[PDB]
């Protein structure tokens, strides 16, 4: 139903164990030192 | 050389707050990935807290809020600040630095926590003078004997650290009356015990008590 | 995880091949590392990712594995080589580490050195004796002690207190410490320490006079 300006898409390649990481407030290697969510967020991660 | 003087720390009454610092030579402690292990007496090492490079803390199970971690750019000086302790905490802790993946290590002396109720005393010093039955063609033994000190460490030293040799050392056991005794005997030749003057020294580093006992043959 | 080594008193003699297996609950990959502590002196990191020995190292020590079974092997058993060696998994939050195989080393006999000490005339006076009764250079750790009161069996009284191996000369140190009042010690007079080791010998008496 609703309508945004743009919709933004990351890609990135994570192994199974810090796919938790990438999410919102979350602290580790992986998203301390190479991707961060920010704090507020609507999106939706999706892992294959 | 990565050494360190990770020494702070002995004991408080139970619900107490000490303040451990750590220590560092050739490294930024706020560089390089560190962290806190914990040996209890006779049990395997346990994993309390650790740093990261850009600040990132992490505790275990048994420390979440009565333990804190920080760290200092100024002095090195890994700071762990140990708050709302209990009687089941006393236990060896050991500064470490580890770097993650290529490898090297740097795990310093580390520092003795025993926090209980009991109050401090001093040690009993007492000689153990060799008796005449000592073998007169063979090599006598005499050694200086230490009775009920609270807490530990305690080190035992002979001729201010010249004699390393026939050193024996016995482990500390626990009396019923909850304070440790240990007992140092050396081995010398007997061509020595009338031209060469043998003393213990026994230290005690938290109540700093300095005790010099000369021996003599008898 | 749930760390696990299986070999807890494992004992070779001089220059042997012996082999430490670390076992986890899920897959480590291979981020185990290999520590060795010895007695009183820091671990020290000796296999890191479980298939690179550090340099400086001596050359023996040597590891392999991945997922969830780990083995620690050891070239040449050197006698200043006595330690407890434990086994570390650095990437998974809940660090846990490993229960330790306190290794030894393993000779002949040897004939002990039986001494033994009289109390002080100030700690008699000050109403408490102490009777300590000296074992050295002994094999092993276990042997047979025992006190005698009044020709009866005694048991709940004795102490002992056994120094760990040493790392050149793998002789062992044995200490008993008795501890008595004022008045238990003016009214007896005998007191003997007797310890049969596994050399057969004669048994050990020890005598000693109040006036010398």
């Amino acid at each position: 139903d609703l309508c945004f300006t743009n919709v933004y898409a990351d890609s990135f390649v994570i192994r199974g164990n810090e796919v938790s990481q990438i999410a919102p407030g979350q602290t580790g290697n992986i998203a301390d030192y190479n991707y961060k969510l920010p704090d507020d967020f609507t999106g939706c991660v999706i892992a294959w | 050389e990565v050494q360190l003087v990770e020494s702070g720390g002995d004991l408080v009454q139970p619900g107490g707050s000490l303040r451990l610092s750590c220590a560092a030579s050739g490294f930024i402690v706020s560089r390089n990935y560190m962290s806190w292990v914990r040996q209890a007496p006779g049990k395997g090492l346990e994993w309390v807290s650790s740093i990261y490079s850009g600040g990132s803390t992490f505790y275990a199970g048994s420390v979440k809020g009565r333990f804190t971690i920080s760290r200092d750019n100024s002095k090195n000086t890994l700071y762990l600040q140990m708050n709302s302790l209990r009687a089941e905490d006393t236990a060896i802790y050991y500064c470490a630095r580890d770097i993650p993946r290529h490898g090297g290590d740097s795990w310093g002396q580390g520092t003795l926590v025993t926090v209980s109720s009991a109050s401090t005393k001093g040690p009993s010093v007492f000689p153990l003078a060799p008796s005449s039955k000592s073998t007169s063609g063979g090599t006598a033994a005499l050694g200086c004997l230490v009775k009920d000190y609270f807490p530990e460490p305690v080190t035992v030293s002979w001729n201010s650290g010249a004699l390393t040799s026939g050193v024996h050392t016995f482990p500390a056991v626990l009396q019923s009356s909850g304070l440790y005794s240990l007992s140092s005997v050396v081995t010398v030749p007997s061509s020595s015990l009338g031209t060469q003057t043998y003393i213990c020294n026994v230290n005690h580093k938290p109540s700093n008590t300095k005790v010099d006992k000369k021996v003599e043959p008898k | 995880i749930r760390m696990t080594q299986s070999p807890a008193s494992l004992s070779a003699s001089i220059g042997d091949r012996v082999t430490i297996t670390c076992q986890a609950s899920q897959d480590i990959n291979k981020y185990l590392n290999w520590y060795q502590q010895k007695p009183g002196k820091a671990p020290r990191l000796l296999i890191y990712d479980a298939s690179n020995l550090e340099t400086g190292v001596p050359s023996r020590f040597s590891g392999s594995g991945s997922g969830t079974d780990f083995t620690f092997t050891i070239s040449s058993l050197q006698p200043e080589d006595i330690a407890t060696y434990y086994c570390q998994q650095y990437d998974n939050l809940p660090i846990t580490f490993g229960q330790g195989t306190r290794l030894e080393i393993k000779r002949t006999v040897a004939a002990p050195s039986v001494f033994i000490f009289p109390p002080s005339d100030e700690q008699l006076k000050s109403g408490t004796a102490s009777v300590v009764c000296l074992l050295n250079n002994f094999y092993p750790r276990e042997a047979k002690v025992q006190w005698k009161v009044d020709n009866a069996l005694q048991s709940g009284n004795s102490q002992e207190s056994v120094t760990e191996q040493d790392s050149k000369d793998s002789t062992y140190s044995l200490s008993s410490t008795l501890t008595l009042s004022k008045a238990d010690y003016e009214k007896h007079k005998v007191y003997a320490c007797e310890v049969t080791h596994q050399g057969l010998s004669s048994p050990v008496t020890k005598s000693f006079n109040r006036g010398e």
